[PDB]
């Protein structure tokens, strides 16, 4: 016959006992045995019974107990016929707890790549086993989720296959909190996509210098420099939305790179929350010209910055960075005349120069410092001011009719600045590899922070949650299309609601015009910017008027509940807090770009012009420019690790991973999954496994057998659906078809066991009654004798027969 | 329920034959009654017998005709298996569908799963019914499910 | 048949009223009264001899039958049942044996290695 399995696939991807030759345990105990959730540990295997009221009083393996639980905390978890799988979507009992173990069971059972629909959950074993090699690679031409177990080469080879094939353009979202290797895959692939990109001339190999894949993550530190690497509640958050947008040929060939950005934490520079250190590089830099000017090392002063920690050493980032440069677009006429341009910021950080005893005006005061930047940057520490502290609006008619500004005018420039001059890095960085000759289209790997809900929530948090949330729904929608069809590709179909559009509710809470976005935005020009003014106002509706969101509620973790209202997306609800928000939407816009023009230094000129508002403004234009740039493509999702803080490559950390999944979209993936008709099986894979269920209820085809087995069971017609090749069941009905089978098989064995011990008695019958006669004779007979040898007319019957 | 006189009859006639093999005194030990009904046609299960008296220890409780008779009326009902039913059990074990089962595995079911059959049995049973292996060392359950159901006396 | 109608020598008038024996049977042991002739309702004769006497042979089987009766519990034609088996087939089966009936039975009932021989037993029990 056959199919296939193993061999070696000795990643191991391999096989703990190839399963059903030696198993142990079947009867299971499914009304009994599945896990309670607690907390130490998350949930845990167990037994059940109490029939209490009311909770329980049963428990786990190992340990245990006399413990009380209820019904929202019980859960249950898949008969062994639902042990360590792949699609995970194909999984009766799609509960929060259940999930996990099919992954824990991958670490402690060496393996860490599972599907959950499209989601390519994958872990960091960070021991670097033979996984990525070539007694591995060597295949998947267009092999799909099912023509090869997990690994990303799927997302690789069939986002790939989807490429060429299909037609249009790919994409792909990468998630993973600050751990795994996102720095890779995004890195570990390419190697792939490329191997298979030019293995469809240039032999000399001399063009094989900067390598491919392991090249553009070269620039990394000039990018990732500005870039990123070190924040506060984590430490290497490339604080920008990347997108290794590499381009694709017209002939199923590669065809370049490309790459942009979205949301660069302007803020980061002007404001900061201490350990909330601003961008790895300033320090990783502050010999031969380690001066060439202006102050040098240690915060103390130089604000907009006002310090490193473990094996961070800002050392090498430097010297060991200068040159990498020199392979692309620049001959030390920029490379060099572009750092000052950096240092040219720290200066303003040298705050103050006052107001007026009372007169609303501001003083030019200091300006002994401004000079330098008016020397670094260009122009002259006087070129400005006026049209910087009291300018003239342009039909001409120059005017000058505030102090509180400037600081903003700065805590705006430094931003705007730093902003422009990154777009810059990009501009060229890719140039070298930007053979923009153009040969249509490409894949795309995306990257951006991933929704953070914790201890405190500010105008910072609310932004990502504004990103991801809106991000997600792109996913949902997508999935609303891969089902939308299918049923369609399966004769069945049951119109539903674009789940993706259940989140909108919340995306359409802020982005929404009279959403909050604008009631926060505008409310910056507004001179009466109390914050409180802001507070209630957002109300003056919303609170009791939206549906989605709330007022705080109460405590959760350490410290108390010094909250400030609650907002909720997927990934639960979040307790944000405004305060310094209006103070910080802060970015306003000049007067000759408030100058920067010419200076005969375009290093600071052709980074300006080739008004007076805030950051959200420009955010949404980025974001959308990221959505209305995404919603027209072929998504893909890959998620990451976060096994255990102290990198014990061994395994786990439920809550820590539970944490995650409670984002990405996975948990939200079963939420919707669990909403429709998961659990899928072509009838053949059913007939078999489920025939004991109506044995005497079949004639003795496939799609026919299966029906009597459904009909014979009184199965609720709403729990199932019969397309036309396979049958979809409600959320975990397959379970019941394992509570029954499992139990309605034992009842078949015994019925036999017993049909074969009636056969032994019904066999011994005559042998048995014969026995009686033969026995009732001995007794009778022993007694007739023994009755005799003690009678008398016998006893002395022939003491001598005469 | 509601025996007849060609039915209620072969009962006492058996109850009798079984009341004597534990001492003729007008009664029958429970335990040994599950083996009364077997001979009497029906194929009740352990649980089945227990759930009407059928002790575990021989000599724990002994039923007199009447007091016994009733509990016989209710064993008839009990889910008496069937080909298709039986036939499946061996199939969910037929990792081939070819219609076989390594005697190994086979003697595993009858022994391990469900109501364990005395390891005393089986060999016994497979040995009158005669269940000869064959080349591979496996059996063709089918002819066996039939054989066992055919009773010890065929045609 | 008539190896029956014999005797009448050694016993004691005409049909020997009382104490046929006594004179006739103390020449060797230490004899018994008036029951060994109280249980002689009769009286005497040869009349209902075949009646009262004998016919007390009811159920009394052939020594080929009883021997066979045993055979059904040892058809490995070993011509032997293991003690316990019998010791149990009698004490707890059919019309079970009283601790005494039993005590007597297995008195000179031949056994060896725990192996009873019904194939003599009969012979000795007639
Ligand atoms: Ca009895």
């Amino acid at each position: 016959m056959n199919i296939d399995f193993n061999d070696p696939d000795f990643q191991y991807l391999a096989v703990d006992r190839k399963k059903m030759m030696k198993e142990q345990t079947a009867p299971f105990d499914g009304k009994k045995n599945c896990w309670v959730p607690d907390p130490k540990e998350g949930f845990a295997s167990a037994e059940i019974q109490s029939s209490k009221g009311e909770e329980i009083t049963v428990k786990i393996v190992s340990d245990n107990s006399t413990r009380t639980v209820k019904k929202d905390d019980i859960q249950q978890m898949n008969p062994p016929k639902f042990e360590k799988l792949e699609d995970m979507a194909n999984m009766t009992y799609l509960n929060e707890a259940s999930v996990l173990n099919n992954l824990r069971g991958r670490y402690t059972a060496g393996l860490i790549y599972t599907y959950s629909g499209l989601f390519c959950i994958a872990v960091n074993p960070y021991r670097r086993l033979p996984i990525y090699t070539d007694s591995v690679i060597a295949k998947y031409r267009g092999k799909r989720k099912t023509e090869i177990p997990p690994h990303l080469f799927s997302v690789a080879d069939n986002a790939y296959q989807n490429m060429v094939t299909d037609r249009e353009n790919q994409s792909c979202l990468i998630t993973g909190e600050s751990g795994a290797g996102k720095t890779e895959n995004t890195k570990k692939v390419i190697m792939y996509l490329a191997k298979v990109a030019c293995a469809v001339e240039e032999e000399e190999a001399d063009q094989k210098k900067g390598s491919l894949e392991d090249q553009i993550i070269q620039a990394n530190p000039v990018l990732e420099a500005y870039g990123n690497a070190k924040t506060t509640r984590n430490n290497n958050s490339s604080r920008f939305g990347k997108f290794i947008r590499i381009h694709f040929g017209p002939t199923g060939k590669i065809a370049g790179a490309d790459i942009e950005t979205y949301l660069l934490e302007k803020s980061r520079v002007t404001y900061q929350q201490s350990a909330e250190r601003n961008y790895h590089i300033f320090y990783q830099i502050c010999p031969e010209l380690n001066e060439v000017m202006l102050i040098t090392p240690d915060s103390g002063l130089y604000s907009f910055i006002n310090l490193t920690v473990d094996n961070i050493d800002d050392v090498e980032e430097f010297k060991l960075c200068d040159e990498a440069f020199d392979i692309l677009g620049f001959t030390k006429e920029e490379k060099t005349s572009m750092f000052k341009c950096t240092a040219s910021i720290l200066h303003m950080g040298e705050m103050k120069f006052k107001q007026r005893p009372r007169e609303e005006q501001a003083e030019s005061d200091g300006t002994a410092e401004a000079e330098k930047v008016a020397f670094l940057c260009g122009i002259n520490a006087g070129d400005l001011l006026k049209a910087l502290l009291k300018p003239k609006v342009k039909g001409t008619e120059m005017v000058t009719k505030n102090l509180q500004q400037v600081i903003n005018s700065v805590g705006a420039l430094s931003k705007s600045l730093y902003d422009r001059m990154f777009n810059w890095l990009v501009k060229r960085v890719n140039r070298t590899l930007d053979t923009k000759a153009k040969r249509n289209y490409y894949i795309g790997v995306l990257d951006i922070a991933g929704f953070e809900i914790f201890d405190f929530n500010s105008f910072e948090q609310l932004c990502i949650n504004y990103t991801n949330e809106r991000l997600q729904q792109f996913f949902n929608h997508h999935m609303f299309v891969l089902e939308q069809e299918e049923y369609k590709k399966e004769g069945i179909q049951w119109e539903f609601i674009d789940f993706g559009m259940d989140l909108q509710m919340c995306i359409d809470l802020i982005e929404k015009p009279m959403g909050i976005l604008s009631i926060l935005e505008e409310e910056c020009m507004f001179p009466k910017a109390d914050d409180k003014s802001f507070q209630d106002y957002s109300y003056q509706n919303h609170i009791g008027k939206n549906r989605m969101f709330t007022k705080p509620g109460k405590p959760t973790r350490p410290n108390q509940g010094h909250a400030h209202f609650e907002l909720h997306h997927y990934a639960g609800n979040v307790p944000y807090s405004i305060a310094g928000w209006l103070d910080k939407n802060k970015d306003p816009i000049e007067n000759v770009v408030s100058l920067l023009a010419v200076s005969k230094e375009p290093l600071v000129a052709e980074l300006f012009r080739a008004a007076f508002q805030t950051i959200s403004a420009v955010h949404r234009e980025s974001l959308n420019k990221l959505m209305k740039n995404l919603y027209s493509t072929h998504p893909h999702f890959v998620r990451c690790i976060i096994p255990n803080e102290l990198k014990q490559p061994g395994l786990v950390d439920a809550e820590l991973v539970l944490h995650q999944l409670q984002c990405n979209g996975v948990l939200e993936g079963i939420r919707i999954c669990r909403k429709g008709f998961p659990s899928r099986l072509i009838y053949s894979e059913f007939k078999q496994r489920y025939s004991i269920l109506a044995p005497n209820a079949i004639p003795q085809d496939g799609k026919t057998v299966s029906e009597k087995i459904l009909t014979g069971l009184q199965m609720d017609p709403s729990e199932y659906r019969l397309g036309t090749t396979k049958v979809f069941f409600k959320a975990g009905v397959l379970g019941n078809l394992e509570e029954m089978r499992d139990e309605r098989l034992s009842k078949i064995i015994s019925m036999f066991q017993a049909h074969i011990r009636g056969y032994l008695i019904r066999k011994a019958y005559k042998k048995l009654q014969d026995q009686r006669i033969g026995l009732s004779v001995i007794q009778r007979n022993i007694r007739k004798w023994l009755v005799l040898r003690n009678w008398q007319w016998w006893k002395l019957y022939a003491k001598v027969k005469p | 329920p509601k025996l007849s006189q060609d039915e209620i009859d072969d009962l006492k006639d058996v109850f009798e034959l079984f009341d004597f093999w534990d001492g003729r005194d007008g009664a029958v030990d429970a335990f040994k009654l599950g083996d009364v009904c077997r001979c009497l046609g029906i194929n009740p299960r352990n649980e089945d017998v227990f759930a009407v008296g059928g002790t575990h220890k021989m000599g724990e409780k002994s039923l007199p005709f009447e007091e016994f008779l009733p509990a016989y009326e209710g064993l008839m009902d009990c889910e008496q298996g069937t080909f298709a039913d039986y036939m499946e059990a061996f199939k969910t074990f037929d990792r081939e569908g070819q219609g076989f089962i390594s005697g190994a595995e086979l003697r595993h079911v009858l022994s391990g799963l469900g109501e364990r059959l005395s390891d005393e049995e089986v060999d016994e049973i497979i040995n009158l019914t005669d269940l000869q292996e064959d080349l591979e060392g496996n059996v063709k359950y089918e002819e066996f499910v039939k054989k066992v159901m055919a009773g010890p006396y065929p045609d | 048949m008539q190896e029956m109608k014999e005797a009448f020598t050694m016993i004691d008038d005409g049909f020997i009223d009382i104490n046929d024996l006594k004179e006739e049977f103390s020449s060797l042991g230490r004899t018994p009264l008036t029951a060994m002739l109280k249980e002689a309702p009769g009286p005497l004769n040869f009349t209902m001899f075949l009646s009262i006497f004998s016919d007390k042979l009811s159920g009394t089987d052939s020594e080929e039958t009883i021997r066979n009766a045993f055979g059904m519990f040892d058809e490995d034609a070993t011509k032997k049942l293991n003690i316990e088996y019998i010791k149990d087939l009698l004490e707890n089966m059919g019309d079970n044996f009283n601790k005494d009936e039993m005590r007597m039975t297995f008195k000179e009932a031949p056994v060896e290695g725990g192996k009873f021989d019904y194939v003599r037993f009969v012979a000795m029990i007639k």
